[PDB]
């Protein structure tokens, strides 16, 4: 919806981009330093927020 | 008669013209608020630049 815009499209894309039609279960041990919660399932988005 | 008025080449009669109209703009007339929001409209046009090119204040 845009007001300035022209008349015919309005094209509204989405905030994300990605399927996760399939997806993929890696369990394992931690340390102490972790603060995910155990026995508790997560995603995981990427490399820069891991080690904390 | 006239009334003289000092000239390099003596006392000589002076006078006036009729304003044309047609001088281009002086370093006088150019400020920052004239064109620092001028080149807005150098940018292109559509969807991404409207809002924003609207909402430009100085």
């Amino acid at each position: 919806a845009l007001s300035d815009g022209f008349v015919r499209l309005c094209i509204d894309p989405s905030l994300n981009f990605f399927g996760e039609g399939c997806k993929i279960l890696v369990e394992g041990q931690i340390t102490d330093d972790a603060t995910a919660a155990e026995n508790v399932v997560t995603c995981v988005n990427s490399e820069l927020d891991l080690v904390e | 008669m006239n009334v003289l008025v000092p000239g390099i080449d003596g006392m000589v009669s002076a006078g006036k013209f009729e304003y044309s109209g047609c001088c281009p703009p002086d370093f006088a007339d150019m400020d920052e608020c004239t064109l620092a929001t001028s080149y807005v409209g150098l940018l292109p046009s559509g969807p991404l630049w409207d809002r924003a090119k609207y909402e430009a204040i100085t």
